[PDB]
C-alpha cells in the first residue's frame, strides 16, 4: 500500500502541464516556482520526486490549475 | 507505517488548492492590515493570518499569500535588500592589505582618516576636532587607488558602495532626479558605509570636456549634503572617497 | 478668570451632548454607542471586503461615481461607496477598490512621498548663531526676513507692512553663507527644505520644471516652510551633458522656478533663501525686487573678526602654550572662515599622528604650510 | 482638565482616527451601499466607441474598443436612445455582455490640464496703479465682451480675441492679470509656459490640444499663457534639430487659434516679458 | 498632384483652403501638421497611411495639410 | 518584396524586429527572391549613443537586419535593392562592402 | 574586419557544442519572456559542456542608457 | 457551428515518445499529448502545431 500510494500519486502528473521555473526551496516539500505565465507561486512539491535534480534553476512542470510541482 | 501511507493516500487531495501568490510587504497598516505588492500585478491591502505577529511583518520582506482571500499565509525565508545585491552588480572585487603593497605610507594615512574616526570616535571628541569626511586619492590609472579603497573598507568592516550613476543601479535604488540623498537612504541603513567614486578621465581627456564636469556632480552634492544630512552628523559613519587621475582638474568648488 | 466663565458654558454644551448620545444608544439597541458603532464597523468590513485593490482616481463624476484605473490600467466607472471622505478624492489619488465589486471603499491610507525624505530634513544642526563669529550684519537682516516674523508676527502686522520675501546670500566662497543657513535651520523650527542648485539639472528633458514644481508643492503642504537653495549658480553656469537641449532647457527650468517663486498661484508662508558665490551670473529677473527682497553680502572677514573665528574653533581644543593665535592669523591673509577651520583642523590632526593632545606651535606651522600649498596648488 | 473631559467623551460617543470619514453620517450611507451592491450594472467597465456599422438599420451595431485592448462588435444600449452615442465618444459598457450603456464625460486625456483651472485670487483693480489706457485697454477686450455681449452685436462688429501683455520684469503684467482673473467671473484657465514642455515627442502638442478641447466645451473661457518663452520661441533651422521639440508644440498652439477651427468664444492672455522672441506668425493680429 | 501655398504669415493661406473646401463640395480632409507627431514609434506613420487610405475610400478627395513646418528637414 | 521602411516600424515592445526576421524567412523558402527597401533611411540611421528609447528601439531592428545579411546563415538566391536620397545618414555598417 | 569571419571559422573546427544567438532574439513580444529566454541558453550550455556561446551583436543588449518609464 | 478553434503554437522539443513541449502564441509553455494519428517524424523542434 506504500506501493499502491506511489501508483496512485501518478494521476496528478496527468498531461497537460505548465512548464515553470524553480526558484528556491522553502521547507522540506514546499518551494517557490514561476510559471511561464509571469507570476510566482508558493506550492507544495509532490512527494516522491528526485529531490535534488530540483534545485539549480531547473525546468519543472506544474499541474495546470493547482500549480503543484509534480 | 500506517501514518506514512495515510499521508500519501491523502496527499492527492492536498494538491488541489490553487497554490499561493508571492508578494512583498510594502508597509503595514494598523488594523492588522498589511499593504502587499503582488509580483506581476499591483498592490493589495490584506488581512493577516493570526499565527504571524504583525511585528514579524517588516517592509521589504517576502510573504506568501492565499490563492483566493489573499491573507498573509506564511512569511517566506528570503529577505531582499538591494545594497546587498546592487554591490554585486558592480563586482568591485574586495581585497586585503596583503594585496596592496609598495604603498605603505599611503595605507597608514587612510587608517588615520577612516579607521580611527570609525573605531575610536572618542579620540576626536577628546582632542576637540570635527571628524573628517572627504578623502581624495589621485595618481596615474592603475596605481591601486581603487584597490586600496576596496581594502580599507574590508578591514574597517563597512558596506562598500561603488557609485557610478549607470541606470542599472537606478532600478535597485529608485528615481534618477531625486537620486542623491536617495543613496544616503541605503548607506544609512547599513552604516557604517563608504560611498565610493571613480572620477572618469582614467581613460582620456574627453572626460574633461563636452559636458564640463560629469562625475564632479556625485560629490559637489554628496559632500555638500554630507555636512548637513539628517541627524547623522552626531555619529559620523558615512565617509566618501573619490579618485581621479589628475588633481589639477577638480572643480574649484571641490 | 473669564476663561472658566467660558468653561461653565462649554461643559453644559457637553453634558447636553451626553444626554442625547447616552439616551439614543440605548434607544438604538440597548447597548453602548460605540458598541452599536462597532456592530456597524465590523459590518463595514463586511461591505469593504478583503482584499482591497489600490488604484488611481482619474476623474470624479459628480453623481458620486468615479472612473478609476486598477493595476492593469483598465478603467472602471464605479460608484463611490459608504464611509468615504469625498474631500480626500483628488485626481491622481490612490483609492481602495473592492477586489470583486470594484467600488471605491475609499482612501483609508496615508499615501507617501519619497521626495519629501530628500527635500525635508529632520536635523539638529549643531551650529547656532553665536557660533558664527564676527559676521553680525549678515546674522541680521536674516532674522528680520525669516526667524523674527515667525516668532513675533505682531510687529509686522502692527506696522502694517508685509514681511520681506526671500533673501540672497552672496559672496566669495568660504565666507559663511551655508553656515548662516545651518544657524537658521536650527532655530526657526519651520519645516526646512534644502535643494542644491545643481540638482535642478537631470538627464531627461522636461523634468527640470517638474522637479521644480514638486519642490514647492512639498514646501506648501508643510507650510510654514523655509526653502534654501544652496549654490543656485550651478543651475546656470556648470552644465553636465546629461541634459538635452543644452542651455535652452536650463532656461525653462529657471523660468519655472522664476514663476513659482512669484507667479500667479497665490502661495503663502514659504520663505526662500538662495546662496551663491557668482551672483553676477543670475538672470536679473530671478532676483528682481519683489521676487527676492534682500541681498545680504558676505565679505571676507576683517582682522579682528578673523581672530574671533580662529578663536572659536580652537575653543574646543587644548593648545600648547607657545601658540600665538595672532601670529598665525596675520601670517597668511584673505582667509575665509573655511580656511581658518581648515588650519585648525589640520594641526589638531598632526597632534593625533603623535598620540598627544597639545597642538604645538609647530603643528600649526606644518598645517598652515599644508593648507597654503593646498590653496597654492590645485588652483 | 474639564475641556479634556469634553474631548474624552466626544470620542467615547463618536470615535474617529485613521478612518476614512468622520463616521457620523456615513453609518446610514452604509445602508445605501447595500443598495450599491444590488446595483449590479455596477461595476461598469469603460471603453470608447470607434465605429458605428449600422444606424438607420433596425439593429444598430457598434465597434467598442475596451481597455484590455481587444475590440468587440456590440449591441446598442438597452434603453438610452441610439442617437446619443456617436463615434469617438467615450462610453461605458457592461463587462459580462459588452453592452454599451452609459455615455460619458469624454476626453479623459485631461489629467494635468485638469489642474490649470483657477479659484480666484485676492487682488482687485484698485490695487493696481498707472490706470491709464493700460488697464482700460485690457478690460475693454477681455472683461467687457463677457459682461455685456449685447452692445457688440447691435453695432455689428466682433471684438478682438487675444491680448499680449509685455513689459520689463515687475511692472504688473501678472498683477494686472491676477486682477482680471477674479473680477471676470468667467471660466479662467491659466497655463504656466514651462508646464507645456514635456518629456516625450509630441506629448507637449497633445497637452495644448487637450487644453482647447476642454475650453471649447465650457462656453466662454479665458486662457492666460503666463511667461511664454518656453514654447514661445521662433522657428529656425540650424544643426541637429535645435528646439525641434518645443518648436512643434508652438505650431500646435498657433494652429488652434487660426487654423480652420472657427473655435467657440474663448479669449486669450499672453504675458511675456521678452516679446522680441515670439514667432511672427504667433504675433500678428487675428491671433493677438 | 498637389499645390503648395507659402508666403508671409496672415496673407491668407489658411483663408484660401477654407474657401476652397466650402465652394467645391468634394471630400475635404482636414489635417494639421503637429497632429501627426506621436510619441509611440511609427504611430505617426500609421495615421498618415490611414489618412490617405480614408481619402481613397471617399474619393475624389482633397487633403489639406497645414503647417508643413512640423516635419522639417 | 516591395517594402517601404516606414511601415515595418511599429510600437509593440520589440515587435518591429520580427518583420525583418520574418521578411527574410519568407525569402529563403521561395528563393529566388528580391527584397527592395525604399527609403532605407527610416531604419538605417546612425547609432546615436545618447538618444531616447524610440531610438534605441529602431537601433535593434537595424542591428537585426544587419545580421540577417551577413551573420552565419548565409543567403543564397536572395537579392536586395536599397534606395535612398541621403546616404550620409546611413549606419556605416549597413554601407560596408 | 572579420569578427563574424573569425568566429565563423572557429565554429567549424571547435569540436564542441556551439550555441549561436542573434543579438535581438533576446528581446521579444511577450512580457517577462526575455529573462526566461536567457536562462535557457545557459542551462543548455551548462548541460552540454564543453560549449561556446557566441552572441553576434551586443548593441541591443548592453547599451549604456535605460529609460525607466518605457 | 459545431467546430471550434485550436491554439496555434510551436513544438519546442519532443520529450518522451508521447509527451511534447509546445509553446503557445505568447508564452505559457506546455507538456502536451498528441493524436496518435500523426507522423511523429514531422513534429520536430521548430514546426508549428
Ligand atoms: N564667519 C565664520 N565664523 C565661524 N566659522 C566659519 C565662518 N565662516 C566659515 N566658517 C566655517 O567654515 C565652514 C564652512 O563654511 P561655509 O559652509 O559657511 O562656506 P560657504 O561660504 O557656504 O562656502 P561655499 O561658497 O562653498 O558655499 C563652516 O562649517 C564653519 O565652521
Ligand atoms: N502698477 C502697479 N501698481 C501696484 N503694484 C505694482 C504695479 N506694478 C508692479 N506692482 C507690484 O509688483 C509686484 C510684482 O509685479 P508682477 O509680478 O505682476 O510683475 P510681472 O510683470 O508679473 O513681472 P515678472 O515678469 O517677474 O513676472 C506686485 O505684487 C505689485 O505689488
Ligand atoms: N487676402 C485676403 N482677403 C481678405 N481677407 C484676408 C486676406 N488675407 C487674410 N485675410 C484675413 O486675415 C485672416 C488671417 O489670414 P490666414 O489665417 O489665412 O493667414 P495664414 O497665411 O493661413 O496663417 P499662417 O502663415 O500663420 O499659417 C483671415 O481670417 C482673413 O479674414
Ligand atoms: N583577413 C581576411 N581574410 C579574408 N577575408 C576577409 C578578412 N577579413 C574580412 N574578410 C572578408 O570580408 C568580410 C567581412 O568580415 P565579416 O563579415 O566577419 O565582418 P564583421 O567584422 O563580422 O562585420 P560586422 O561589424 O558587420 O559584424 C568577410 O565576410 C570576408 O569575406
Ligand atoms: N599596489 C598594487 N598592488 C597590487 N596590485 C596592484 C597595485 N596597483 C595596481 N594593481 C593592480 O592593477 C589593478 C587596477 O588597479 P586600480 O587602482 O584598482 O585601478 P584604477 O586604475 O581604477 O585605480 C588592480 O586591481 C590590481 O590588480
Ligand atoms: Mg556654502
Ligand atoms: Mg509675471
Ligand atoms: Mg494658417
Ligand atoms: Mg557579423
Amino acid at each position: 500500500e506504500f506501493l499502491h500510494a506511489q501508483e496512485e500519486v501518478k494521476r496528478i502528473q496527468s498531461i497537460p502541464l505548465v512548464i515553470g521555473q524553480f526558484l528556491e526551496a522553502v521547507d522540506q516539500n514546499t518551494a517557490i516556482v514561476g510559471s511561464t505565465t509571469g507570476s510566482n507561486y508558493y506550492v507544495r512539491i509532490l512527494s516522491t520526486i528526485d529531490r535534488e535534480l530540483l534545485k539549480p534553476n531547473a525546468s519543472v512542470a506544474l499541474h495546470k490549475h493547482s500549480n503543484a510541482l509534480v | 507505517l500506517n501514518a506514512k501511507v495515510r499521508l500519501l493516500r491523502e496527499e492527492l487531495q492536498l494538491l488541489q488548492e490553487q497554490g499561493s501568490y508571492v508578494g512583498e510587504v510594502v508597509r503595514a497598516m494598523d488594523k492588522k492590515k498589511v499593504l502587499v505588492k503582488v509580483h506581476p500585478e499591483g498592490k493589495f491591502v490584506v488581512d493577516v493570518d493570526k499565527n504571524i505577529d504583525i511585528n514579524d511583518v517588516t517592509p521589504n520582506c517576502r510573504v506568501a499569500l492565499r490563492n483566493d482571500s489573499y491573507t498573509l499565509h506564511k512569511i517566506l525565508p528570503n529577505k531582499v535588500d538591494p545594497l546587498v545585491s546592487l554591490m554585486m552588480v558592480e563586482k568591485v572585487p574586495d581585497s586585503t592589505y596583503e594585496m596592496i603593497g609598495g604603498l605603505d605610507k599611503q595605507i597608514k594615512e587612510i587608517k588615520e582618516v577612516i579607521e580611527l574616526p570609525v573605531k575610536h570616535p572618542e579620540l576626536f571628541e577628546a582632542l576637540g576636532i570635527a571628524q573628517p569626511k572627504g578623502v581624495l586619492l589621485y595618481g596615474p590609472p592603475g596605481t591601486g587607488k581603487t584597490l586600496l579603497a576596496r581594502a580599507v573598507a574590508h578591514h574597517t568592516d563597512c558596506t562598500f558602495i561603488r557609485v557610478s550613476g549607470s541606470e542599472l543601479v537606478q532600478k535597485f535604488i529608485g528615481e534618477g532626479a531625486r537620486m542623491v540623498r536617495e543613496l544616503f537612504v541605503m548607506a544609512r541603513e547599513h552604516a557604517p558605509s563608504i560611498i565610493f567614486m571613480d572620477e572618469i578621465d582614467s581613460i582620456g581627456s574627453s572626460r574633461l570636456e563636452g559636458g564640463s564636469g560629469g562625475d564632479s556632480e556625485v560629490q559637489r552634492t554628496m559632500l555638500e549634503l554630507l555636512n548637513q544630512l539628517d541627524g547623522f552628523e552626531a555619529t559620523k559613519n558615512i565617509k566618501v572617497i573619490m579618485a581621479t587621475n589628475r588633481i589639477d582638474i577638480l572643480d574649484s568648488a571641490l | 478668570t473669564q476663561c472658566r466663565l467660558k468653561l461653565l458654558k462649554l461643559e453644559r454644551i457637553k453634558d447636553y451632548l451626553l444626554m442625547e448620545e447616552e439616551f439614543i444608544r440605548n434607544q438604538e439597541q440597548m447597548k453602548p454607542l460605540e458598541e452599536k458603532q462597532e456592530e456597524e464597523r465590523s459590518k463595514v468590513d463586511d461591505l469593504r471586503g478583503t482584499p482591497m485593490s489600490v488604484g488611481t482616481l482619474e476623474e470624479i463624476i459628480d453623481d458620486n461615481h468615479a472612473i478609476v484605473s486598477t493595476s492593469v490600467g483598465s478603467e472602471h466607472y464605479v460608484s463611490i461607496l459608504s464611509f468615504v471622505d469625498k474631500d480626500l478624492l483628488e485626481p491622481g489619488c490612490s483609492v481602495l477598490l473592492n477586489h470583486k465589486v470594484h467600488a471605491v471603499i475609499g482612501v483609508l491610507m496615508d499615501d507617501t512621498d519619497p521626495l519629501v525624505t530628500v527635500m525635508k530634513v529632520e536635523k539638529a544642526p549643531q551650529e547656532t548663531y553665536a557660533d558664527i563669529g564676527g559676521l553680525d550684519n549678515q546674522i541680521q537682516e536674516i532674522k528680520e526676513s525669516v526667524e523674527l516674523p515667525l516668532t513675533h508676527p505682531e510687529y509686522y502686522e502692527e506696522m502694517g507692512i508685509k514681511p520681506p520675501k526671500g533673501v540672497i546670500l552672496y559672496g566669495p566662497p568660504g565666507t559663511g553663507k551655508t553656515l548662516l543657513a545651518k544657524a537658521v535651520a536650527n532655530q526657526t523650527s519651520a519645516t526646512f527644505l534644502r535643494v542644491v542648485g545643481s540638482e535642478l539639472i537631470q538627464k531627461y528633458l522636461g523634468d527640470g520644471p517638474k522637479l521644480v514644481r514638486e519642490l514647492f508643492r512639498v514646501a506648501e503642504e508643510h507650510a510654514p516652510s523655509i526653502v534654501f537653495i544652496d549654490e543656485i549658480d550651478a543651475i546656470g553656469t556648470k552644465r553636465y551633458d546629461s541634459n538635452s537641449g543644452g542651455e535652452r532647457e536650463i532656461q525653462r527650468t529657471m523660468l519655472e522656478l522664476l514663476n513659482q517663486l512669484d507667479g500667479f498661484d497665490s502661495r503663502g508662508d514659504v520663505k526662500v533663501i538662495m546662496a551663491t558665490n557668482r551672483i553676477e551670473t543670475l538672470d536679473p529677473a530671478l532676483i528682481r525686487p519683489g521676487r527676492i527682497d534682500r541681498k545680504i553680502e558676505f565679505p571676507l572677514p576683517d582682522e579682528k573678526t578673523k581672530k574671533r573665528i580662529f578663536q572659536i574653533h580652537t575653543s574646543r581644543m587644548t593648545l600648547a602654550d607657545d601658540v600665538t593665535l595672532d601670529d598665525l592669523i596675520m601670517a597668511k591673509d584673505d582667509l575665509s572662515g573655511a580656511d581658518i577651520k581648515a588650519i585648525c583642523t589640520e594641526a589638531g590632526l598632526m597632534a593625533l599622528r603623535e598620540r598627544r593632545m597639545k597642538v604645538t606651535n609647530e603643528d600649526f606651522k606644518k598645517s598652515k604650510e599644508n593648507v597654503l600649498y593646498k590653496k597654492q596648488e590645485g588652483t | 482638565d474639564d475641556i479634556q473631559q469634553l474631548l474624552k467623551k466626544i470620542n467615547e460617543l463618536t470615535g474617529i482616527k485613521e478612518s476614512d470619514t468622520g463616521l457620523a453620517p456615513p453609518a446610514l450611507w452604509d445602508l445605501a451601499a447595500d443598495k450599491q451592491t444590488l446595483q449590479s450594472e455596477q461595476p461598469l467597465q469603460v471603453a470608447r466607441c470607434t465605429k458605428i456599422i449600422n444606424a438607420d438599420s433596425e439593429d444598430p451595431k457598434y465597434i467598442i474598443n475596451v481597455k484590455q485592448f481587444a475590440k468587440f462588435v456590440v449591441d446598442l444600449s438597452d434603453q438610452v436612445a441610439p442617437t446619443d452615442i456617436e463615434e469617438g465618444m467615450r462610453v461605458g459598457v457592461d463587462r459580462n455582455k459588452y453592452q454599451i450603456h452609459i455615455p460619458l464625460p469624454p476626453k479623459i486625456d485631461p489629467t494635468v490640464t485638469m489642474m490649470q483651472v483657477e479659484e480666484k485670487p485676492d487682488v482687485t483693480y484698485s490695487d493696481v496703479g498707472g490706470c491709464k489706457e493700460q488697464i482700460e485697454k485690457l478690460r475693454e477686450v477681455v472683461e467687457t465682451p463677457l459682461l455685456h455681449p449685447e452692445r457688440f452685436v447691435n453695432l455689428g462688429i466682433e471684438p478682438p480675441k487675444g491680448v499680449l501683455l509685455f513689459g520689463p520684469p515687475g511692472t504688473g503684467k501678472t498683477l494686472c492679470a491676477r486682477a482680471v482673473a477674479n473680477r471676470t467671473d468667467a471660466c479662467f484657465i491659466r497655463v504656466i509656459g514651462s508646464e507645456l514642455v514635456q518629456k516625450y515627442v509630441g506629448e507637449g502638442a497633445r497637452m495644448v490640444r487637450e487644453l482647447f478641447e476642454m475650453a471649447r466645451t465650457k462656453k466662454a473661457c479665458l486662457i492666460f499663457f503666463d511667461e511664454i518663452d518656453a514654447i514661445g520661441g521662433a522657428r529656425f533651422d540650424d544643426g541637429a534639430g535645435g528646439d525641434n521639440e518645443v518648436q512643434r508644440t508652438m505650431l500646435e498652439l498657433i494652429n488652434q487659434l487660426d487654423g480652420f477651427d472657427p473655435r467657440g468664444n474663448i479669449k486669450v492672455l499672453m504675458a511675456t516679458n521678452r516679446p522680441d522672441t515670439l514667432d511672427p506668425a504667433l504675433m500678428r493680429p487675428g491671433r493677438l | 498632384k498637389g499645390v503648395l501655398m507659402y508666403g508671409p504669415p496672415g496673407t491668407g493661406k489658411t483663408l484660401l483652403a477654407r474657401a476652397c473646401a466650402a465652394q467645391t463640395k468634394a471630400t475635404f480632409l482636414k489635417l494639421a501638421g503637429p497632429q501627426l507627431v506621436q510619441m509611440f514609434i511609427g504611430d505617426g506613420a500609421k495615421l498618415v497611411r490611414d489618412a490617405f487610405a480614408l481619402a481613397k475610400e471617399k474619393a475624389p478627395s482633397i487633403i489639406f495639410i497645414d503647417e508643413l513646418d512640423a516635419i522639417g528637414t | 518584396l516591395k517594402v517601404v521602411s516606414s511601415s515595418i516600424v511599429d510600437k509593440y515592445i520589440g515587435e518591429s524586429a520580427r518583420l525583418i526576421r520574418e521578411m527574410f524567412n519568407y525569402a529563403r523558402d521561395h528563393q529566388p527572391c528580391i527584397i527592395f527597401m525604399d527609403e532605407i533611411d527610416a531604419i538605417g540611421g546612425r547609432r546615436f549613443s545618447e538618444g531616447t528609447s524610440a531610438d534605441r528601439e529602431i537601433q535593434r531592428t537595424l542591428m537585426e537586419l544587419l545580421n540577417q545579411m551577413d551573420g552565419f546563415d548565409t543567403l543564397h538566391r536572395v537579392k536586395m535593392i536599397m534606395a535612398t536620397n541621403r546616404p550620409d545618414t546611413l549606419d556605416p555598417a549597413l554601407l560596408r562592402p | 574586419c572579420g569578427k563574424t569571419m573569425l568566429a565563423k571559422a572557429v565554429a567549424h573546427h571547435t569540436t564542441a557544442a556551439f550555441i549561436r544567438v542573434v543579438g535581438s532574439e533576446f528581446v521579444q513580444k511577450y512580457l517577462g519572456e526575455g529573462p526566461r529566454m536567457v536562462r535557457d541558453v545557459f542551462r543548455l550550455a551548462k548541460e552540454n559542456a564543453p560549449a561556446i556561446i557566441f552572441i553576434d551583436e551586443i548593441d541591443a543588449i548592453a547599451t549604456k542608457r535605460f529609460d525607466a518609464q518605457t | 457551428l459545431q467546430s471550434v478553434g485550436q491554439i496555434v503554437g510551436e513544438v519546442l522539443k519532443q520529450l518522451t515518445e508521447e509527451k511534447f513541449i509546445v509553446k503557445a502564441t505568447n508564452g505559457p509553455r506546455y507538456v502536451v499529448g498528441c493524436r496518435r494519428q500523426l507522423d511523429k517524424s514531422k513534429l520536430k523542434p521548430g514546426t508549428r502545431v
